[PDB]
C-alpha cells in the first residue's frame, strides 16, 4: 500500500500538495502512476494518467509531477467543491496494480480545531454480563479524520480495536469514536487501558483504570 | 460525435538489425506469448518444470522491463498527442498562429521521434529474447521416438481457439472501410479545387493520413494472423513417432504461430477502436467542412 | 457510459458472494475491466484485472486463490466471485473500466455496491450506560451487538437534543454491529438532571430505556 499523507488541508483560493511514495518496483521503476478523486457516495473519476496529463475534463489547476520513488499531486486555487478523498494509483507490474492509502483533502471553511478525548471504562452492567468495552470520544475536531491508537497497560493493542469515520456534529466541527473489546479478566489483570487520538501532528492520550 | 483523438497507441515500429515488433499495450513483444506458452507445454511435456522457475523469473523480468521502457516514452508519446490533436481540430489549429503546412512536419518529425523511443529503451531488451530463446531451446533437451500426444493436443485446442477471434468479421471490416476511405480522399480533390475552406479540409487531409498508417497495421496483422491460422490448420490436416530434435522444431512451430496469432489479435482490436474513433472524427467533420 | 454493479448485502462467512456488473454505452467486448473493493475503513485497493477476451485473468497477491474473476461478453457483464469470504474483506466493490487514453489507467468507474459479511442472526442489542466524564462533562449511551442496521436512539424521547451525537454503526469482528451516542452537558448540573437513551431496534420490535447516572 503506498504512503500519503493522512490529511491535508487548504483555503479557498490556496494550493496544496499530496505526497505519494510506495516501494522501489512499484511507483519509481513504471511511470505509469495515476491519481482519483473520490467522492463520499459518487464513483471516484480519474482526474491525472500518467506522470502529468489529465484527461478532457480535468481542469487546469490539477497538476500531476514525480521524482523518483515520491509521485506528487497539486491543486492550485482550491474551491470548495475540491473536498474529497485523493488516492493514488501505480502499475506495480506483471499485470497488476497497488492503490495508495488516500488523503482527505478538506478546504477551510472555519479555522482549525483540536479534539476533546474521554475514554469511558467498561459500565459496570457491563461486567456484570461477563463484558467489557471501552469508549474513547473525539468531538469537536476539525479539520479533516483523525489517527486513534490504543495501548493496554505500556504495550500497544492490534486485536479486537473498531474506528468510526468523522461525522459533522450541529456544528461545522467533525466528531469520532472507537471502541475495544475485551474480556472482563483483562480488564482486572492489566494495570491500565490508554487511547491514543493524533490530530494535525498534535497527539493527545488519555487513561482510565479499575 | 468524438473531435479529438485520446488514444494514440495505434504507432509501432520493427526493429531494423533484428526484426521485431513493438507494440505499445502489453506484452509489447509476440515472443513473450511464446515463452507464456510453453508453460503450458512444460506442465504437460514430462516430469521436468523447471521452466516455471525460469517463467517466474526471466520472462517476469522482459516483461516488466520493457513495460518500463515503454513509460519512459511518456514525454515523447504526450508531445506527439498533441500535434496530432492540433491537426485534427480546426478550433484548437485555429489557436496557434502558424500555417497547417508549416507544422505538418513538425508532427513527422515527432512521429519518427516517438518510434525511436519504442526501439532504443527495448534494445537492451531484444537481446534478452534471443538469450531466453536459446535457454528455452536448451533447457527442453533434457530419445529416437519422443511421444507426440501432447504436440497434436495443442493443434485441436488451437483451432477451436482460433474461432473466440472474428477473423471473418475483421476482414469485411477492411474492405468497406478501405473503399469508404478511398471514397473520402477522392472528395477532397475535387472539393478543395473548387472550394475555398482550407482550414476545415486540412484536418480532413490530416486525418486520413493517419487513417492509411492504421489501415495498413490493421491489414498487416490480419494476414499475418491469417497465415499462422492457415498453418496450424495445415499442421493438423498433414503420425505419433517423432525425433527429440524435431521436437523442438515442432515446439516452436506451434509456438511462433500461437504467439503470433495472440500478438496480432491484441492489435486488432486496438487498431479496431482506433479506426472508428478516426472516422467518427471524419465523419463529424463533413457536417462542419459543408 | 455507465457501470452498473449489484451485489448481495448479507454473507455468511466462509460463504460465497458472486458480484455481476452490467456494461452499457461503450463497446464492453474491446475493453479490459478492473475490480477495485474499498473497505469501510480503509482506501480502495486494486482487486483483479480482464482482458477484453477473457484470456488473461489476474488478481492481487493478497486475494490470489481466492478470487475467481470472469467476463461475458454476449451479455455484457463482468463477473467477480469471492469464495471462503473473512469479515476483514467486506467492502464495496467498484466496477472499474480500463483507460481510453491508455491500458495504464482506469476510466470510467462503477457506483460500488456494499457486501456485509455477518453470519449471525437477527439479534437485541444490550444497551449499558456511560458515566459522566469530565471534559463540561460528556456522557453516553452504548448500543452493543445489535443486528442488523438501523436502530433509533433518541435522548429523554426528543426532550434535549442539544449537544447530542448518534455516530455510525461499526461491524465487529462477531458481525454484530455497535454505536454510542453520547450528550454533552455542563458538569454545574449533572447530579440535578437525569438522563435516559430510547434505543428502538425495529427488526426485533425492541425498545430499551437506560438511565445514565455517575
Amino acid at each position: 500500500a503506498l504512503t500519503q499523507p493522512r490529511s491535508v488541508s487548504g483555503s479557498p483560493g490556496q494550493s496544496v500538495t499530496i505526497s505519494c511514495t510506495g516501494t522501489s518496483s512499484d511507483v519509481g521503476f513504471y511511470n505509469f502512476v495515476s491519481w482519483y478523486q473520490h467522492h463520499p457516495g459518487k464513483a471516484p473519476k480519474l482526474i491525472i494518467y500518467d506522470v502529468s496529463e489529465r484527461p478532457s475534463g480535468v481542469p487546469d489547476r490539477f497538476s500531476g509531477s514525480k521524482s523518483g520513488n515520491t509521485a506528487s499531486l497539486s491543486i492550485s486555487g482550491l474551491q470548495p467543491e475540491d473536498e474529497a478523498d485523493y488516492y493514488c494509483c501505480s502499475y506495480a507490474g506483471t499485470y497488476t496494480f497497488v492503490f495508495g492509502s488516500g488523503t482527505k483533502v478538506t478546504v477551510l471553511g472555519q479555522p482549525k480545531a483540536n479534539p476533546t478525548v474521554t475514554l469511558f471504562p467498561p459500565s459496570s452492567e457491563e461486567l456484570q454480563a461477563n463484558k467489557a468495552t471501552l469508549v474513547c470520544l473525539i468531538s469537536d475536531f476539525y479539520p479533516g479524520a483523525v489517527t486513534v491508537a490504543w495501548k493496554a497497560d505500556s504495550s500497544p493493542v492490534k486485536a479486537g480495536v473498531e474506528t468510526t469515520t468523522p461525522s459533522k456534529q450541529s456544528n461545522n466541527k467533525y466528531a469520532a469514536s472507537s471502541y475495544l473489546s475485551l474480556t472482563p479478566e483483562q480488564w482486572k489483570s492489566h494495570r491500565s487501558y490508554s487511547c491514543q487520538v493524533t490530530h494535525e501532528g498534535s497527539t493527545v492520550e488519555k487513561t482510565v483504570a479499575p | 460525435s468524438t473531435n479529438t483523438t485520446d488514444n494514440i497507441d495505434y504507432f509501432d515500429i520493427s526493429d531494423e538489425s533484428n526484426y521485431y515488433l513493438i507494440s505499445q499495450l502489453r506484452p509489447h513483444f509476440s515472443n513473450i506469448y511464446f515463452f507464456d506458452e510453453f508453460k503450458r507445454y512444460a506442465s504437460y511435456h514430462t516430469e521436468i518444470k523447471r521452466y516455471e522457475d525460469i517463467h517466474k523469473t526471466k520472462v517476469n523480468s522482459l516483461l516488466n522491463e520493457a513495460s518500463r521502457a515503454i513509460g519512459i516514452c511518456n514525454r515523447a508519446k504526450n508531445t506527439v498527442k498533441g500535434l496530432i490533436n492540433i491537426l485534427e481540430n480546426p478550433q484548437k489549429f485555429k489557436t496557434q498562429r502558424e500555417s497547417y503546412d508549416v507544422k505538418l512536419r513538425q508532427y513527422e518529425e515527432k512521429k519518427e521521434a516517438f518510434r525511436g523511443c519504442l526501439l532504443n529503451k527495448n534494445r537492451k531488451n531484444l537481446d534478452q529474447i534471443k538469450k531466453i530463446n536459446n535457454e528455452i531451446r536448451d533447457l527442453l533437451e533434457k530419445s529416437q521416438d519422443c511421444q507426440t500426444n501432447v504436440y497434436f493436443d495443442m493443434i485441436k485446442i488451437y483451432l477451436v481457439d482460433f474461432k473466440k477471434m472474428p477473423y471473418e468479421n475483421y476482414d469485411t471490416f477492411i474492405k468497406q472501410y478501405k473503399n469508404s476511405y478511398l471514397s473520402g480522399v477522392d472528395m477532397i480533390r475535387k472539393i478543395e479545387k473548387q472550394i475555398d475552406n482550407p482550414v476545415t479540409i486540412n484536418a480532413i487531409k490530416f486525418t486520413q493520413k493517419e487513417m492509411g498508417y492504421i489501415i495498413d497495421r490493421f491489414e498487416y496483422h490480419l494476414q499475418k494472423v491469417k497465415h499462422s491460422i492457415d498453418q496450424v490448420t495445415a499442421l493438423s490436416d498433414g503420425p505419433k513417432q517423432v525425433t527429440k530434435n524435431r521436437l523442438k522444431e515442432y515446439y516452436f512451430n506451434i509456438g511462433n504461430y500461437y504467439s503470433i496469432f495472440k500478438f496480432g489479435k491484441d492489435s486488432l482490436n486496438m487498431l479496431n477502436k482506433a479506426l472508428i474513433h478516426k472516422e467518427k472524427i471524419v465523419h463529424n467533420l463533413l457536417g462542419e467542412l459543408f | 457510459v455507465q457501470l452498473v454493479e449489484s451485489g448481495g448485502g448479507v454473507v455468511q462467512s466462509g460463504k460465497s458472494l458472486r458480484v455481476s456488473c452490467a456494461a452499457s454505452g461503450f463497446t464492453f467486448s474491446s475493453y479490459g475491466m478492473h475490480w477495485v473493493r474499498q473497505a469501510p475503513g480503509k482506501g480502495l485497493e486494486w482487486v483483479a484485472f480482464i482482458s477484453y477476451d477473457g484470456d488473461n485473468k489476474y488478481s492481487a497477491d493478497s486475494v490470489k486463490g481466492r478470487l475467481t474473476i470472469s467476463r461475458d461478453n454476449s451479455k455484457n457483464t463482468l463477473y467477480l466471485q469471492m469464495n471462503s469470504l473473512r469479515p476483514e474483506d467486506t467492502a464495496v466493490y467498484y466496477c472499474a473500466k480500463e483507460s481510453n487514453y491508455g491500458e495504464n489507467a482506469f476510466d470510467i468507474w462503477g457506483q460500488g455496491t456494499m457486501v456485509t459479511v455477518s453470519s449471525a442472526s437477527t439479534k437485541g442489542p444490550s444497551v449499558f450506560p456511560l458515566a459522566p466524564s469530565s471534559k463540561t462533562a460528556a456522557l453516553g449511551c452504548l448500543v452493543k451487538d445489535y443486528f442488523p442496521e438501523p436502530v433509533t436512539v433518541s435522548w429523554n424521547s426528543g426532550a434535549l437534543t442539544s449537544g447530542v451525537h448518534t455516530f455510525p454503526a461499526v461491524l465487529q469482528s462477531s458481525g454484530l454491529y455497535s454505536l454510542s451516542s453520547v450528550v454533552t452537558v455542563p458538569s454545574s448540573s449533572l447530579g440535578t438532571q437525569t438522563y435516559i437513551c430510547n434505543v428502538n431496534h425495529k427488526p426485533s420490535n425492541t425498545k430499551v430505556d437506560k438511565k445514565v447516572e455517575p
